């Protein structure tokens, strides 16, 4: 029911833990 | 030069045959007797080709806008 | 299969497959091969020895008279290590057959 | 409709807001590096929330960003139905049309939407604003035709609505983001009740 | 549809009705036609030589009805008998000429004939 | 050791494991229809015009890119393949226009000489034709993307061999062209080859553009020097 | 099918509608025993659900309890993920944006238990960006319980516990059929791969994935809890359990729906509440799914129930789970006609079998609604309907085959009187 | 004319509208058909004798 305030989404807890991310390499 | 009709001598000019192999090709320009040069037959590599790994994870082909 | 497509039948094309089956089984020494063509037509391959005798033997018989040449010719082939091709066309006029004799050479 | 660009505005400019470059961050952080590489389906579509409308300058700024071709770019945001590359309204109107919302009575849903407005049908208005599209699959057709908006749906349409919705944003009201008559909670209505209680005994997981 | 003299036609207000498609030329059995052309200055493709021998012409019909546009029609009238075989040659632009001195002849045959073919 | 005895039309065959249904049939000496794939590029099944019906299935399958498992029977000649080939090569020759007077490709192009051998006998459509506009790339290659059976075969060069990622597929559904959003041209070195590779009449050739039709020319081989490796 | 029920009751799958649609506590269902649940091994979980032996409700059969355990390839070098869809691409669908409205807890309770089945490292969840309020509360859903240390990265008392990575698509296709997400997941067109290269659990993002559907994981926590001897409650020994349905169409309620296998549609459409159009004497001319289903007259359907053969014991079985009608006013040639009007504006555009096959149709098709010059074009129209089967890659060359090749069985004077109409008019 | 397209050209009328009736207009006239192999001879009754053809 806004439609901004995707900072709340984004983030704003998810980027304190992602978690966590190490997701590998595929440098590549 | 009356029209622009490439006109000519050299009466052979328009001699295709058909030998089916180079065992019987060199066969017919001696029995007539006249020099020749032979060419070779070229086929191409086998090869390797895989669709699948045009997606990688750490290789290099890796293709996109498909 | 549909109109606009030719009919066969399988009357002709069984009898002169019968009928020139023993014309390799009577004078093997000089026919080397028969086959049957798809339109009801017979061609048999001969030796150049056997150029007079298998004439010879059909000219005149109870069975095969063939007493009408209509057509001598002459194909040259290269790339066949005996060129020319010489294919000789009789007709049974007791009989309305035709068989072809088809005799290879050489120049020389 | 075309699909080019007669060189409008090669140069906009388009350049992003320091506090939207620190969103950029968490979204990298998200895919797994190397190929992560292409973000660009949130990245563009942040470029659409600061503007409103992306001209074609603004596709050239994420392709600096990603270190991505141009063409990969002007190739992706040409493909989904979202994006707009032509000035838009302030309100950009849906009124969804389906097979099951012809046959849930559009057709008062239709014009006389025209008829309470003034413009063309399936067109922009004349001055600034209200522009008029239709789509297709979204959700419910268990409901009217329903008609999103730019943050919400209005479910429950009706000419009445047809007399309202346009008419309370003419002057900038909110027209109720749901079903505005019927039922609140989309409910089976003669089996909405179905004695609300624990659910039986949660427990079985013995096994 | 009797064959004699040869033409080119050309559209309401003119336009060369050939387009240089070579398919004239590629089904004389006699190879009369010799075709050169090159991309007019404008864009649309036309022809610079256009010949036809009159002598080599064997008067099929195939030029006549290998013809996509429409153009090349065997048209009808027999005269003929020149005096000397370096005439017989026909260029391009003897042709619009010979297919100029009557259209109002050719015209009023093709459309009692097209129907058939 | 190492290879698959596979049976091509009740006869048989050793490939190794991981080739394709095309280069297999393509060793007894077969050809199947081919659009979308080209020896020097990567694979594309997005022509669907190679359709082999494999005995023993109800399916039919892209011969183009698929793997070959343990001994199959694959039977090109079928009344299941020839009912798709036809049906195929019905589809794309609808939305094209009428050229072959002027398209300068009339000599060998593959929409005309599949479509004497395989494919259909007359047309059902019977109006329509999307017309789409051409442009301009450079003063090598004249453009005229109406034609465009969108076989992306030209696309798939660019992010190959000759690495400038110019080309893309902009669009979604029947509304899609293949050329530059932009107006961008496209030149390097090994610009012009692209006009062997594009398998009908929309890129052909600049400065030859209106000559000569292909069935005149007198081929004789020779060899060229401008550069290092001749 | 047993005794033709299929009820409804209270013992349900689902927590409630009403009940309370925000974050909370998760006071009852949810969360009820946590940690035990995947204290054990995956074989505790792979092949449990063959209690159920639950099809999927993606679209098709094959069982979602094969696909998890069956089709697994254990492990090489490299990571896997899960792709859990939410995007409705059939239209009339809503059984997503219900699930999502009031229960979004559930969701969550599943993930990280369908993702030990796999072992997989994260979870990308895809909502469609069309419907963004419902999925602007449900990352506030993550953070009511997700923040809170119940769940990853260790959280709680396995060394097994991860995230869930929200992303959006903006308009696009992938809804109807997977391969094309996992390449709209990277950046690419979306335009998709071939189905069987190395299918989806070959070759995926960089590495193995699983594609699943909203409550082909939903239903996951509760059907490793419940369990039982419960899991075959209704149908046949086909299918069994229960899956959510919606009414469309005509109807004095259109309202959500929940039953059990093989209830029939007779009794079914006229329950919940009104059967506002004609019950009987009318046409009542159902179609059983939501797009992969064509017309069905007041024949046999209405005392054929919902089973998976029932209807595949009719021309055509559907597991979209739609049911929309139209007995009296509507036109029936009127309303299909813009439904293959539908994926003229969907189809992705690279087999020319889809592409420049369907408009072929939707050329032709606009004309015999119209009411045109002479007939026995339909049995050409019939055959180019035959003649998309195998030949595109995706499911919508087949279903786009589907609403033409019923539209002409079943339905003699549709046009023949038409068409009739405009022949007398011009005459 | 024989129907099937690949012996006989189109009609005038036809060969102007449809698509797949150029292609069977143009290649019938750049090249010719394609005839399987094989000999033949037949015979028919010319108003003085024969005329045989193989
Ligand atoms: C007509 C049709 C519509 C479909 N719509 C959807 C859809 O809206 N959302 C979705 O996730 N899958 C849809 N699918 C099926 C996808 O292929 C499916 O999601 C994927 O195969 C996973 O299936 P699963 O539930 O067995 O995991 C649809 C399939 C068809 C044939
Ligand atoms: S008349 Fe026809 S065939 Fe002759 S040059 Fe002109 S276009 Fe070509
Ligand atoms: S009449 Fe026949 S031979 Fe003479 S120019 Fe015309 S096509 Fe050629
Ligand atoms: S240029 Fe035309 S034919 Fe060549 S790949 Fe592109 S669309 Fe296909
Ligand atoms: S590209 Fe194909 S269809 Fe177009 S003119 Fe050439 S041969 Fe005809
Ligand atoms: S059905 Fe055809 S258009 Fe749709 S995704 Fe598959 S190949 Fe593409
Ligand atoms: S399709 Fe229009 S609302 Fe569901
Ligand atoms: S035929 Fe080229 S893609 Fe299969």
């Amino acid at each position: 029911y806004s439609t901004y305030t995707f900072l709340d989404l984004n983030l704003d807890l998810s980027k304190f833990r992602m978690p966590q991310p190490s997701s590998g390499r595929e440098s590549p | 030069p009356l029209m622009g009709w490439a006109s000519t001598a050299d009466p052979l000019s328009n001699l295709v045959l058909t030998f089916s192999t180079k065992e019987d090709a060199v066969a017919f320009a001696e029995k007539n007797g006249w020099s020749y040069d032979v060419e070779e037959r070229k086929v191409p590599k086998p090869k390797s080709k895989s669709y699948g790994a045009n997606f990688s994870w750490n290789k290099r082909t890796r293709v996109s806008t498909k | 299969t549909r109109p606009t497509v030719r009919p066969r039948n399988d009357v002709a094309h069984k009898q002169l497959s019968a009928f020139g089956e023993y014309v390799a089984e009577i004078l093997p020494k000089y026919v080397q091969q028969v086959q049957v063509s798809c339109f009801n037509e017979l061609e048999i391959c001969i030796h150049p020895d056997g150029v007079i005798p298998v004439l010879t033997f059909l000219r005149d018989h109870s069975n095969a008279q063939f007493k009408s040449l209509a057509d001598l010719t002459a194909v040259d082939i290269p790339t066949r290590q005996n060129r020319f091709e010489i294919v000789y066309n009789l007709l049974s006029l007791r009989f309305n057959s035709r068989i072809r004799v088809k005799t290879y050479t050489d120049e020389l | 409709v075309h699909r080019d660009t007669p060189e409008n505005n090669p140069e906009t400019p388009f350049d992003f807001t320091p506090e939207n470059y620190k969103r950029i961050e968490a979204i990298v952080k998200n895919y797994p590096e190397g190929h992560k590489a292409a973000a660009v389906l949130p990245v563009l579509d942040l470029a659409q929330r600061q503007n409103g409308w992306l001209p074609i300058s603004a596709m050239n700024k994420v392709a600096e960003i990603l270190q991505v071709p141009p063409m990969r770019v002007y190739e992706v945001a040409t493909f989904y139905t979202m994006y707009n590359r032509k000035p838009v309204g302030k309100y950009h109107i849906q009124v969804c049309t389906t097979t099951p919302c012809m046959l849930r009575n559009s057709d008062s849903i239709l014009e006389a939407i025209q008829k309470k407005l003034g413009i063309k049908v399936g067109e922009t208005t004349p001055d600034k604003l209200f522009t008029l599209i239709e789509v297709e699959c979204l959700g419910a057709c268990v409901n009217a035709p329903m008609v999103q908006i730019n943050d919400n749906y209005y479910e429950d349409l009706t000419p009445k609505d047809i007399e309202e919705i346009i008419d309370e944003l003419k002057a900038g009201k909110i027209p109720k983001p749901g079903p505005r008559s019927g039922r609140f909670s989309c409910e089976p209505a003669g089996g909405l009740t179905s004695l609300t209680e624990p659910p039986k005994g949660p427990g079985f997981g013995v096994q | 549809r009797f064959r004699g003299e040869h033409a080119l036609r050309r559209y309401p207000s003119g336009e060369e009705r050939c387009i240089a498609c070579k398919l004239c030329e590629a089904v004389c059995p006699a190879q009369a036609i010799t075709i050169e052309a090159e991309p007019r200055a404008d864009g649309s493709r036309r022809t610079t030589r256009y010949d036809i021998d009159m002598t080599k012409c064997i008067y099929c019909g195939f030029c006549q009805e290998a013809c996509p546009v429409d153009a090349i029609v065997e048209g009808p009238n027999f005269e003929f008998s020149t005096e000397t075989h370096e005439e017989l040659l026909y260029n391009k632009e003897k042709l619009l000429n010979n297919g100029d001195k009557w259209e109002a002849e050719i015209a009023a045959n093709i459309q009692a004939d097209y129907l058939y073919r | 050791s190492n290879l698959i005895e596979v049976f091509v039309d009740g006869q048989s065959v050793m490939v190794e494991p991981g080739t394709t249904v095309l280069q297999a049939c393509e060793k007894v000496g077969m050809q199947i229809p081919r659009f979308c794939y080209h020896e020097r590029l990567s694979v594309a099944g997005n022509c669907r015009m190679c359709l082999v019906e494999i005995e023993k299935a109800p399916k039919v399958v892209a011969a183009c890119a698929m793997p070959v498992m343990k001994g199959w029977n694959i039977l090109t000649n079928s009344e299941k393949t020839k009912k798709a080939r036809e049906g195929v090569m019905e589809f794309l020759l609808a939305n094209h226009p009428l050229d072959c007077p002027i398209c300068d490709q009339g000599g060998e192009c593959d929409l005309q000489d599949q479509s004497m051998m395989f494919g259909s006998d007359r047309s059902r459509f019977l109006e329509g034709k999307r017309a789409v506009e051409d442009k301009n790339i450079g003063p090598l290659v004249k453009t005229i993307m109406t034609r465009c059976i969108q076989c992306t075969r030209c696309i798939r060069f660019a992010s190959e061999i000759a690495g400038v990622d110019d080309l893309g597929t902009t669009g979604r559904g029947n509304d899609m062209q293949v050329g530059t959003y932009i107006e961008k041209m496209f030149m390097s070195e090994l610009s012009g080859n692209i006009i062997d590779i594009c398998p009908v009449g929309a890129l052909t050739s600049k400065p030859y553009a209106f000559t000569a039709r292909p069935w005149e020319t007198r081929k004789t081989e020779s060899i060229d020097v401008m550069d290092a490796v001749g | 099918f047993g005794s033709l029920k299929d009820e409804d009751r209270i013992f349900t799958n689902l927590y409630g509608r009403h009940d309370w649609r925000l974050k909370g506590a998760q006071s009852r269902g949810d969360w009820y025993k946590t940690k035990e649940i995947l204290l054990k091994g995956p074989d505790w979980i792979l092949g449990e659900v063959k209690t159920s032996g639950l099809r999927g409700r993606g679209g098709a059969g094959f069982p979602t309890g094969l696909k998890w355990s069956f089709m697994n390839k254990p492990s090489d070098g490299r990571p896997k993920y899960l792709v859990v869809n939410a995007d409705e691409g059939e239209p009339g669908t809503c059984k997503d944006r219900e699930i999502i409205r009031h229960d979004p807890h559930k969701l969550v309770e599943g993930c990280l238990v369908g993702g030990r089945a796999m072992g997989a490292r994260a979870a990308y969840i895809y909502i469609r960006g069309e419907f963004y309020n419902e999925a602007s509360n449900l990352q506030v859903a993550i953070r009511e319980a997700y923040e809170a240390g119940l769940i990853g990265k260790n959280a709680c008392g396995s060394g097994y516990d991860f995230d869930v990575f929200v992303v959006r698509g903006a308009g696009a296709y992938i809804c109807g059929e997977e391969t094309a997400l996992i390449e709209s997941i990277e950046g690419k067109q979306g335009k998709p791969r071939l189905k069987p290269p190395f299918p989806a659990d070959v070759g995926v993002f960089g590495c193995p994935t699983t594609v699943a559907n909203v409550e082909t994981v939903a239903v996951s926590p509760t059907i490793c809890r419940r369990g039982g001897a419960w899991f075959a409650s209704f149908g046949r020994e086909r299918n069994s359990g229960t899956k959510l349905f919606n009414i469309s169409g005509h109807v004095n309620n259109p309202c959500t729906v929940e039953e059990e296998m093989s209830v029939p549609l007779k009794e079914l459409i006229e329950k919940h509440a009104g059967g506002v159009t004609g019950g009987w004497d009318n046409l009542l001319a159902v179609i059983p799914g939501g797009s992969s289903t064509p017309l069905i007259p007041k024949s046999v359907c209405e005392t054929v129930l919902m089973d998976f053969d029932a209807l595949i014991q009719a021309q055509t079985g559907l597991g979209t789970a739609a049911v929309i009608v139209m007995d009296r006013s509507t036109d029936i040639v009127k309303a299909i006609a813009r439904l293959i009007e539908f994926y003229k504006h969907e189809s992705c555009g690279q087999c020319t079998p889809c592409r420049e096959g369907v408009d072929w149709m939707n050329k032709v098709m606009a004309r015999f609604v119209r009411g045109d010059a002479r007939p026995a074009e339909i049995d050409s129209l019939w055959e180019i309907s035959k003649q998309i089967e195998g030949h595109t890659i995706c499911a919508l060359g087949d279903g786009a085959a589907w609403p033409v090749q019923g539209l002409i069985r079943h339905f003699r004077p549709e046009l023949e009187e038409r068409m009739q109409q405009f022949a007398q008019q011009h005459q | 004319k024989v129907d099937d397209a690949k012996v006989s050209p189109p009609k005038r009328a036809e060969m102007k509208t449809s698509m797949e009736s150029l292609i069977h207009h143009f290649k019938l006239y750049t090249e010719g058909y394609q005839v399987p192999p094989g000999a033949t001879y037949t015979a028919i009754e010319a108003p003085k004798g024969e005329f045989g053809v193989y």
